[PDB]
C-alpha cells in the first residue's frame, strides 16, 4: 500500500491554479487522503474519499479518485497564499499510515507598486550598531545567501498590512564587521537595477 | 484533542527522555511519528488500544508504553543526537481512519549543556529615509546567540500582540555554520504607517520565548542558568 | 436476549472393532452462550487427554464445537460425554452406543 | 479479505 | 453453482477475569480456511486449508493488523452496551458479526451482507439495497443514526462489491481442487433385534463430502417419513461426514425394505437392503 507524488517544492502566484500530482499502489480498495500540515503546526486531514470515483472539497481543493488511473490530484481553482503549507497524499485500505515528504507549496503575492530599496536601520539603544533591510522587491527577484562567510542574511519573506491592504517583501542582512555597507550587502543576489540606495 | 508533553525538551546524550501523549478522542488507536527534512513523517511505534505496543517503521533507540486508552507515551531509554527531531503524536478512531495530530514537541538531544544560551534582542528603528519614501516604517527585531533553535518571537505593540504588518524568518540562521553546534539568529519585521510611529506616545516591543534548562536541570557554571524564559526589546 | 440449549451426539469416527484404534467424539450443538465445558468419561472417570476442534457458529447464531479423543474399543468398557451449559439446570450426559 | 468494522457506539434501552 | 466468501466474528467478554475473547473465522463455499484467535500465545492470522499456505508472508502480516484492530473495537462496544442495557458488571456478554458475498453463476454479486447481533439477538444489519439499517431496537437506533451520519454504507458497499467479490475469485482459483472434491457415501445396513420380535434396520451413509445427503427408506415403493428415527448430519473429523436412518420392522418382514441413498458424488442413486 503506497503513493508516488512527484513534487518536491511547488511555488506560484496567488490567484493562479493549483495541481498537484497524486498516484497511489495498493491492493485493496483504501480510502485515500489529503493532509495539510501549516508551518509551526501539526498535519490535518484536508479531504478524504471513500469511494471510486467521488471528489471530495474542503477550503476550496478538491480531489477525485480516480481508479482508472489509481489518481488523487489535488486541484485549487485559485491559490490563496494562506494556502502556503506542505500537502500529504495517502492511501489506507486498512494499513497503518506512513508519510512521503509531500509537496511543500510557496504561494508568492503579485506584488502591486515595486519600489525596491536598501534602508540602513539603527539600534534603538546601542544607537552604533546596524542592520540593512532589502524591501519592497519584486516576487520574482531572488535573494541568495551570503556568498562571504562572516555576513548573515535572511531568507525573503512576506509581511501584509492588513488594513490598507499591502503586501510587501523583504530581507534584512547584517555583520559584526569593519567594511559592511549596504551597497555591500545583497550584492551576490541579482537586485533590480533600480533599486533605491539612499545616501546617509 | 490530542495534546502532547511537553513541548519542547534539551537534553544531554546518555540521558532518559519520556514524551506522553494525551487524547480527548476516545479513539482506540495512536501513533508516534518523527519528522525531519527529506524524510517527512516516520512511524516509530503505534498502539491499537489500550495495552499493546506495536514496532513501526523506525522504532530502534525508542519505547512506548500503552497504560490507557488516554496516555502513550514513548521513551528515549538512553538519548543519542540523532533523535533530535520534531515529534508528532496521532489518534485513529479505527483502522485506516482519518488521523488527528497532536502541536508537535520539539527536541534537541546535545552531549554537553554548557553549549545552551538565550536570546540575545534588540530591536532597530525605521529609516528616516524609508520613512521618507514610503510613508512606512518598518523596525527589525534581531535574536542573536541562541542554542538550541527553540524559540518563539512576537511583537508587543502598546501592550497588546499584533499580527498584521508582521513577519519572521521562517526558520533561524546558523550564526557560524563551521561549527558542528552553531548558535542560532532570527529576525522578524513589524511594519507600520510612518504617521503611527513618529507618534511617542506609541510603544514598540518584540519579546522571543526560549525554551531551555528546567528547575532539576543541575547547573554547575558561573554563567547564569539558561532556562526558558522572556528576553524582550522596545523603542518609542 | 435468551438462551439456547446444546444438542449432542458421541460417535466414532471409524465402525468400532474391538481393540482397534479409533477416536471418538462428541459432537454439541446449538448452544447459547459459547461458554460451555465438556467432559469426556471412560468408565465412568474422566479423561485427561481430549482434543477441541475450534468452536464457530451459524445463521443461527447458535455455536457448535466438536470434542474428540482417541480410544480403544472393548467388549468391557464404557463411554460417555458429560455436557455443563447455562441453559440446563443440571449437567446432561451421554452414553456412547456403537450401534449408534 | 476481513473489513475492518466501525464502532458501534452506540447508546439506548 | 454460486458461492460466497462470509467472515463470522465473536467477540465475549469473560468477567470479571479481564480481556473479552476474540473470534474471527472465514469462510469461503462454507468451508473454514482461515481463522484468528485472541486466546493463543502470538495470535496471529492462520490457515486452515493447505491451498491458502499458498499465501505469501506479507498476505498474514496485512490480515492480522486488521484483525487485531477489529479485536480492540469489539472490546469497547462489549463494554459500551452493558450500559446501554442497565447491565451488570460481573457477567459475560457477545457480539456476532456475519459478513460477505454471495455471488451468482455470472460471478457477480447476488446478495451482500452484514449482520450484527448481540447476546444472540439481532442488532442491526444491512438492507438488500445496500444502502439503509435496520434497527432492532432503541439502542442500534444510535448506532444506524451515526453510520448513516459517517457515510458507513459507501464504504462497506465498496468492500462487499469490490474487494470481497475479487478475493473470493483468487480464493476460487486457488482452491478449484479442493474445493469441488468430492468423496461418495460407503453404505451399509445393520440389523438389531427387539423384545417383541420385532427389529430395527439402520441404514448407515459414510465418509461423504460434502455434507448434503438424503437417505430415505421405503416399502411398496413408498417412503416411509413418519417412522424413521434420523440423526443430523455430523463430522467424522476427517472432514467427511456420517449420518444414519433407522426404523422398526416386524421379524420376518425384513426382505420387504429397501434403503436409498441420494448424494452428489454417485450417478445413480444407491438403493439398499438387509442382509
Amino acid at each position: 500500500d503506497s503513493v508516488t507524488q512527484m513534487q518536491g517544492q511547488v511555488t506560484l502566484s496567488e490567484n493562479d491554479f493549483l495541481f498537484i500530482n497524486c498516484t497511489y499502489s495498493t491492493t485493496g480498495y483504501p480510502t485515500l487522503f489529503w493532509y495539510v500540515q501549516y508551518s509551526g503546526e501539526g498535519p490535518q486531514l484536508l479531504l478524504q474519499v471513500t469511494t471510486a470515483n467521488n471528489k471530495g472539497s474542503s477550503r476550496g481543493f478538491e480531489a477525485t479518485y480516480d481508479k482508472g488511473t489509481t489518481s488523487f490530484h489535488l486541484q485549487k481553482t485559485s491559490v490563496q497564499e494562506i494556502d502556503s503549507a506542505v500537502y500529504y497524499c495517502a492511501a489506507n485500505s486498512g494499513t497503518y499510515q506512513r508519510f512521503g515528504t509531500g509537496t511543500k507549496l510557496q504561494v508568492v503575492p503579485n506584488i502591486q507598486n515595486p519600489d525596491p530599496a536598501v534602508y540602513q536601520l539603527r539600534d534603538s539603544k546601542s544607537s552604533d550598531k546596524s542592520v540593512c533591510l532589502f524591501t519592497d522587491f519584486d516576487s520574482q527577484t531572488n535573494v541568495s545567501q551570503s556568498k562571504d562567510s562572516d555576513v548573515y542574511i535572511t531568507d525573503k519573506c512576506v509581511l501584509d498590512m492588513r488594513s490598507m491592504d499591502f503586501k510587501s517583501n523583504s530581507a534584512v542582512a547584517w555583520s559584526n564587521k569593519s567594511d559592511f555597507a549596504c551597497a555591500n550587502a545583497f550584492n551576490n543576489s541579482i537586485i533590480p537595477e533600480d533599486t533605491f540606495f539612499p545616501s546617509p | 484533542a490530542v495534546t502532547q508533553s511537553p513541548r519542547n525538551k534539551v537534553a544531554v546524550t546518555g540521558g532518559k527522555v519520556t514524551l506522553s501523549c494525551n487524547q480527548t478522542n476516545n479513539h482506540n488507536n495512536m501513533y508516534w511519528y518523527r519528522q525531519d527534512t527529506g524524510h517527512g513523517l516516520r512511524l516509530i511505534h503505534y498502539s491499537y488500544g489500550a495495552g499493546s505496543t506495536e514496532k513501526g517503521d523506525i522504532p530502534d533507540g525508542y519505547k512506548a508504553s500503552r497504560p490507557s486508552q488516554e496516555n502513550f507515551s514513548l521513551i528515549l531509554e538512553l538519548a543519542t543526537p540523532s533523535q533530535t527531531s520534531v515529534y508528532f503524536c496521532a489518534s485513529g478512531d479505527f483502522w485506516g481512519d482519518t488521523l488527528y495530530f497532536g502541536a508537535g514537541t520539539r527536541l534537541s538531544v546535545l552531549e554537553d549543556l554548557k553549549n545552551v544560551f538565550p536570546p540575545e534582542v534588540a530591536v532597530f528603528e525605521p529609516s528616516e529615509a524609508e520613512i521618507s519614501h514610503t510613508q512606512k516604517a518598518t523596525l527589525v527585531c534581531l535574536a542573536t546567540g541562541f542554542y538550541p533553535d527553540h524559540v518563539e518571537l512576537s511583537w508587543w505593540v502598546n501592550g497588546k500582540e499584533v499580527h498584521s504588518g508582521v513577519c519572521t524568518d521562517p526558520q533561524p540562521l546558523k550564526e557560524q555554520p563551521a561549527l558542528n553546534d552553531s548558535r542560532y539568529a532570527l529576525s522578524s519585521r513589524l511594519r507600520v504607517s510612518a504617521t503611527f510611529w513618529q507618534n511617542p506616545r506609541n510603544h514598540f516591543r518584540c519579546q522571543v520565548q526560549f525554551y531551555g534548562l528546567s528547575e532539576n536541570d543541575e547547573w554547575t557554571q558561573d554563567r547564569a542558568k539558561p532556562v526558558t524564559q522572556i528576553v524582550s526589546a522596545e523603542a518609542w | 436476549g435468551i438462551q439456547k440449549t446444546p444438542q449432542i451426539q458421541v460417535y466414532s469416527r471409524h465402525p468400532p472393532e474391538n481393540g482397534k484404534p479409533n477416536i471418538l467424539n462428541c459432537y454439541v450443538t446449538q448452544f447459547h452462550p459459547p461458554h460451555i465445558e465438556i467432559q469426556m468419561l471412560k468408565n465412568g472417570k474422566k479423561i485427561p487427554k481430549v482434543e477441541m476442534s475450534d468452536m464457530s457458529f451459524s445463521k443461527d447464531w447458535s455455536f457448535y464445537i466438536l470434542a474428540h479423543t482417541e480410544f480403544t474399543p472393548t467388549e468391557t468398557d464404557t463411554y460417555a460425554c458429560r455436557v455443563k451449559h447455562d441453559s440446563m439446570a443440571e449437567p446432561k450426559t451421554v452414553y456412547w452406543d456403537r450401534d449408534m | 479479505w476481513i473489513y475492518v468494522y466501525r464502532p458501534m457506539g452506540c447508546g439506548g434501552s | 453453482g454460486p458461492h460466497s466468501l462470509r467472515y463470522f466474528v465473536t467477540a465475549v467478554s469473560r468477567p470479571g477475569l479481564g480481556e473479552p475473547r476474540y473470534m474471527e473465522v472465514g469462510y469461503v463455499d462454507d468451508t473454514e480456511f482461515v481463522r484468528f484467535d485472541s486466546d493463543a500465545e502470538n495470535p496471529r492470522y492462520e490457515p486452515r486449508a493447505r491451498w491458502m499456505e499458498q499465501e505469501g508472508p506479507e498476505y498474514w502480516e496485512r490480515e492480522t493488523q486488521k484483525a487485531k484492530g477489529n479485536e480492540q473495537s469489539f472490546r469497547v462496544d462489549l463494554r459500551t452496551l452493558l450500559g446501554c442495557y442497565n447491565q451488570s458488571k460481573g457477567g459475560s456478554h457477545t457480539i456476532q458479526v456475519i459478513s460477505g458475498c454471495e455471488v451468482g453463476s455470472d460471478g457477480r454479486l447476488l446478495r451482500g451482507y452484514q449482520q450484527y447481533a448481540y447476546d444472540g439477538s439481532d442488532y442491526i444489519a444491512l438492507n438488500e439495497d445496500l444502502k439503509t439499517w435496520t434497527a432492532a431496537d432503541m439502542a442500534a437506533l444510535i448506532t444506524k443514526h451515526k453510520w448513516e451520519q459517517a457515510g458507513e454504507a459507501e464504504r462497506l458497499r465498496a468492500y462487499l462489491e469490490g474487494t470481497c467479490v475479487e478475493w473470493l475469485r483468487r480464493y476460487l482459483k486457488n482452491g478449484n481442487a479442493t474445493l469441488l472434491r468430492t468423496d461418495s457415501p460407503k453404505a451399509h445396513v445393520t440389523h438389531h433385534s427387539r423384545p417383541e420380535d420385532k427389529v430395527t434396520l439402520r441404514c448407515w451413509a459414510l465418509g461423504f463430502y460434502p455434507a448434503d445427503i438424503t437417505l430415505t427408506w421405503q416399502l411398496n415403493g413408498e417412503e416411509l417419513i413418519q417412522d424413521m428415527e434420523l440423526v443430523e448430519t455430523r463430522p467424522a473429523g476427517d472432514g467427511t461426514f456420517q449420518k444414519w436412518a433407522s426404523v422398526v420392522v416386524p421379524l420376518g418382514k425384513e426382505q420387504y425394505y429397501t434403503c436409498h441413498v441420494y448424494h452428489q458424488g454417485l450417478p445413480e442413486p444407491l438403493t439398499l437392503r438387509w442382509e
